[PDB]
DNA sequence: CATGTGATCTAATTAGATCGCATGG
DNA sequence: CATGTGATCTAATTAGATCGCATG
């Protein structure tokens, strides 16, 4: 019988500040929200969707560990490191220790730097993200860097497109199946503005690029509209991801800048099932 | 924690090493004894947390870049971040009060992006090491005092950039740079000698 | 006694459907909805925003007298026929009697085939817009043919932005004072996204070129972001108009395109003005 | 019998010089321009059985686009017609003499709700007629292609009627002879 | 026997400057 | 005499087709 406290959450790549909608929308208390961000669409995004409420700090190389001690404690560190140098869709890829793969030790650093000291029991939770499509031995390091197994969690038991990504981390019932609530869209025609006919009942992985929006070998267009091929627009993929409508329609970012964003980010109803359980550990409604 | 302890009361070192053995440097200055202290680990890709532990303490980390060579079968990075991972495996409970060291040498294997990490990981810039009588140059990050208060004859990165460049050319460690570094440490362990 | 009817609309160059927007707004219930317009992104805008109610027709030339009476009666009247024939800030302008300008000429035309026969005393309303920024002739012109001078109503006094605009018709009270309701937005700040900080009270007139956004022969950029000079955001132009926020976040429209419709279109407030009236005329949920 | 004189209203275009020639204080009123003629203009000269416009030919003088004519003339139109309780009959004539391009002509069928018949003449020029008067759509006439007057055309703007009489004669057993 | 939090090229926009002058304020 | 329901021109910047192969 004691009262629990708002949280206090560091999040690295924040990107369109999903950890911070997620949050909100389970009724989590939010005392501070600081995020690492370099991209200056993504900053506005979450600047305006959050109202000033995130703190940015900038480059996550900028963070220093006497950083983490004045602005922390942290009870929630979350992020996922950019992966165009993970993924194998990018013949070019540069690998877990070169390019923006390399990114992922400034989380393992920053994490290690907000742990609590051994003999500190206080609630720690931390959750990193990555793609299942890497490389074997990048798998290895990560989860060797991180002393953890990841999960893996796709996405289309929860929602209208297949992503299938890896979960790092330590949050209770991490590994529990998932549950298709009954405010998660599971088919693509649910995602659909009026007057559009779904050709596919779930949408392949959207990445940044337009050709992914395509499905399969041959490029065949998602969605009917008036007898024509469409692909979909930026409000269907938004319902896609699990997102509010228009929430990414800011700073006057073209279709693509917006797919841009959203291509790079999480599926909203995995991680509000990875968040789910924090609502014990900390003050609500 | 830069405080001695008198002479009595000085065990014999534990060191790791890591990507180099360096034993014959720290037996010749009477850290270790002839008798079959330090280990020395292979691969350290799968070397877990508790495989470290199992090793008994450690008063010392080591680490160091393979010289100038063809030996780079890992990017330069890979053995500092490596590096970084073991170290906090073998750092001792906050309990404990005993002198802790750690090192880690490079030997102008990195360039100018992976030095900005590795002072960034270790939270210090490095100390350049000259040799006269100029052949080499080492880099070292160390928590030990003599080597961050003591300062030796003080070269530019545009310096070391010419020989970089005439050790691409020319292309072992430079054991006389890097025995100088341990000197300071026998004054808080046990010396042995011939 | 005798119940009201719904209303029952003939819209010429429709737009984005400000007409039925605006009578939805009101409250005032409508039985049918034609409207004649030929650019498929307002022709989308329309569809999907009033989910199919909207009767498309088509090019206006291709509406015969015939037409008018299968598909009429009609109560209502209304278009705004292109003006980029007309307004003087076209240096190359055609005139009333060519180019687009001529397409005014249906207007006068289909209006003529849905009047009422004389002895019919049925209530019927029509309401014609255009630019005052138009010649001396061609203005001449127009109410020759509409046998009514115009009314001169700018949106300045109830919106963040100058368009000032002539209005044709016979609706009642189309010369009485323009009031400010509490929805109205009148200065620019109140029109900006959370951060954003207005340097103009009011805007100049909007149109769909991207000059018009930034104002003084100068071309002064009118907002500041984390004190970075910048211009209005397409649901800030939204929102200058008077529309929902997101209103024309469709089909994958970029910001020009968005702004092409929106510079086009009417000041939602005004219209509501003029509109208001009906409701004592029809009825209303 | 009881058939009372003409009254013919001509926009654009004085034919009181065939009008006479036809044999038909004047009952012709002629507007100088319409720009600023309105419906109470039209109302006060009294009731017009016959409103008249027509095209100048390819040539000067003319100050206004082709298409011009056509929509003043429709506007006068509608102003000179009578309430459905008026028993008389009524009668229009639009009239152009090859200055209307295609964009224009579609225009002209499209406000006068009928296609036009054309008249040739070889021996000068055509000319192309549209009437509610059931004596020229439907009176059987010499059928030209669209493109024998597109050259034609051509062959009179290289080169700088009594067709204009011989449809309006028809008229003469609605009205007064002589 | 597909598949992809991508990238490289092309043709395709836009971003912005610039032009315009009749008009009624 | 400041203004404008637009249009042209052309760098500098994006849109979209094809390209990958390791891995699950
Ligand atoms: N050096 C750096 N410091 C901080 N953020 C960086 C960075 N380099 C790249 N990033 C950001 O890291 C992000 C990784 S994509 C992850 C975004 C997040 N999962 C979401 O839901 O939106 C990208 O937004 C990229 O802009
Ligand atoms: N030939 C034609 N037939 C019907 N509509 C046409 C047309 N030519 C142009 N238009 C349309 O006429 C419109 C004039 S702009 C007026 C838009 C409307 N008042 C609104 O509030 O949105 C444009 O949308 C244009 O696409």
């Amino acid at each position: 019988a004691e009262k629990r406290k708002p949280i206090r959450v560091l999040s690295l790549f924040d990107g369109i500040a999903t950890g911070l909608l997620v949050l909100k929308d389970l009724g989590i208390q939010v005392d501070r929200y600081i995020a690492s961000e370099v991209c200056e669409d993504s900053i506005t995004v979450g600047m305006v969707r959050h109202q000033g409420k995130i703190m940015y700090v900038g480059d996550v190389r900028s963070v220093t560990q006497k950083h983490i001690q004045e602005w922390g404690p942290f009870d929630l560190v979350i992020g996922g490191s950019p992966c165009n140098d993970l993924s194998i869709v990018n013949p070019a890829r540069k690998g877990l220790y070169e390019g923006t793969g390399r990114l992922f030790f400034e989380f393992y650093r920053l994490l290690h730097d907000a742990r609590p000291k051994e003999g500190d029991d206080r609630p720690f939770f931390w959750l990193f993200e990555n793609v299942v499509a890497m490389g074997v031995s990048d798998k290895r390091d990560i989860s060797r860097f991180l002393e953890s197994n990841p999960v893996m969690i796709d996405a289309k038991e929860v929602s209208a497109a297949h992503r299938a990504r890896y979960f790092w981390g330590n949050l209770p019932g991490m590994n529990r199946p998932l549950a298709s609530t009954v405010n998660d869209k599971l088919e693509l025609q649910e995602c659909l503005e009026h007057g559009r006919i779904a050709k596919f009942s779930k949408v392949r992985t959207i990445t940044t690029r337009s050709n992914s929006i395509k499905q399969g070998k041959d490029q065949h267009f998602p969605v009917f509209m008036n007898e024509k091929e469409d692909i979909l627009w930026c409000t269907e993929m938004e319902r896609v991801f699990g997102f509010p409508v228009h929430y990414t329609d800011v700073s006057n970012m073209s279709h693509l800048a917006r797919q841009r964003l959203l291509g790079r980010s999480w599926s909203v109803p995995v991680i509000r099932h990875l968040f789910a359980p924090l609502k014990e550990y900390f003050a609500c409604v | 924690m830069f405080e001695t302890v008198p002479v009595w009361r000085r065990q014999p070192v534990r060191v790791l090493s890591l990507f180099e053995d360096i034993k014959k440097e720290l037996t010749s200055l009477g850290f270790l004894e002839s008798g079959s202290q330090l280990k020395h680990v292979v691969d350290v890709t799968d070397t877990v947390r508790k495989d470290v532990e199992e090793w008994g303490p450690f008063d010392l980390v080591y680490g160091a870049t393979p010289p100038l060579g063809h030996t780079c079968d890992r990017p330069p990075s890979w053995y500092l971040f490596q590096f970084h991972r073991l170290l906090q495996y073998a750092r001792p409970k906050p309990g404990s009060p005993r002198p802790f060291f750690w090192m880690f040498v490079d030997n102008l294997v990195l360039n100018k992006e992976d030095l900005d990490v590795a002072s960034r990981f270790l939270e210090m810039e490095p100390v350049t090491i000259p040799d006269v009588h100029l052949q080499n140059a080492v880099r070292v990050w160390s928590n030990i005092p003599a080597i961050r208060s003591r300062h030796w004859a003080l070269v530019s990165e545009e310096e070391l950039s010419l020989l970089a460049q005439n050790k691409q050319s020319s292309k072992k460690w430079p054991t006389k740079l890097v025995k100088n570094c341990f000197l300071p440490l026998r004054e808080y362990f046990k010396y042995f000698s011939t």
